[PDB]
């Protein structure tokens, strides 16, 4: 269960955070949670 | 507020950003990448667990990422550790909701979410860090979780209802976000 719990979290965390951003008012859709993410290279 | 720039409402950040619009886009992007590096961890959960999530999310922008509120807003700062300890101790006494059926888990998670929300440990970013913790809480209990189950307007009203002690709107939120067993 532990290894499956970590596997489930890794599968869903990126989509869940995009949804969590939407709850805070950020203009983020479901497709944004599925997109590739850029690397950390803050401008 | 001391967390903000002098004569402004924008919080001081590591990138020296001074208007609120460009800081949200920087915060949204940089914290999203960080959210993709948070792994599920087993209980016991705690305030320090919550702080660890907040630090991972916002350490690229705020020095106080992971640190607790120093000013008031809610539970005042000097009582936040006591109040969070009460909540997490009660959650631990209930085996972190493991063994509970779906119907029971929904009512307990809804009440636990509002209780922790009243603590409000951080100057900013409380909701996002809290929901990642509740993601781990629900899948440790053994159930799927997706915040796409509700929209923003429903989420705001459920939290307002919870401020006034009415939890039924918070319960149907988790009724719609908690799914099948893993
Ligand atoms: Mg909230």
């Amino acid at each position: 269960s532990l290894e499956t719990k970590k596997a489930y979290a890794a599968r869903t965390r990126r989509s869940n955070y995009a949804a969590s951003l939407r709850l805070e008012g950020f203009k983020v859709t479901f497709a944004d949670g599925e997109r590739k993410m850029p690397t950390r290279e803050e401008v | 507020d001391a967390y903000c720039y002098p004569g402004s409402t924008v919080l001081r950040n590591k990138l020296d950003i001074h208007d609120e619009a460009t800081l949200s886009e920087a915060e949204q992007q940089l914290s999203a990448i960080a959210a993709d590096n948070v792994e599920f961890s087993p209980p016991p959960y705690s305030l320090a667990y919550l702080q660890n999530i907040h630090r991972i999310l916002f350490s690229d922008l705020f020095e106080w990422a992971g640190e607790l509120r120093t000013v008031g807003m809610f539970c005042q700062p000097e009582y936040m550790e006591k109040e969070a300890s009460k909540i997490f101790t009660a959650m631990a006494a209930a085996n972190w909701f493991e063994g509970m059926e779906r119907a029971e888990l929904i009512a307990a998670v809804a009440e636990a979410y509002s209780d922790i929300n009243v603590v409000h440990p951080f100057r900013e970013g409380n909701g996002r860090a809290q929901r990642i913790l509740f993601e781990h809480l629900i899948m440790n209990a053994g159930f799927e979780i997706s915040w796409w189950g509700i929209e923003k307007d429903e989420w705001i009203y459920a939290n307002i209802a919870a401020y006034n002690g009415v939890m039924e709107p918070m319960e149907q939120v988790f009724e719609k976000c908690i799914g099948q067993a893993i």
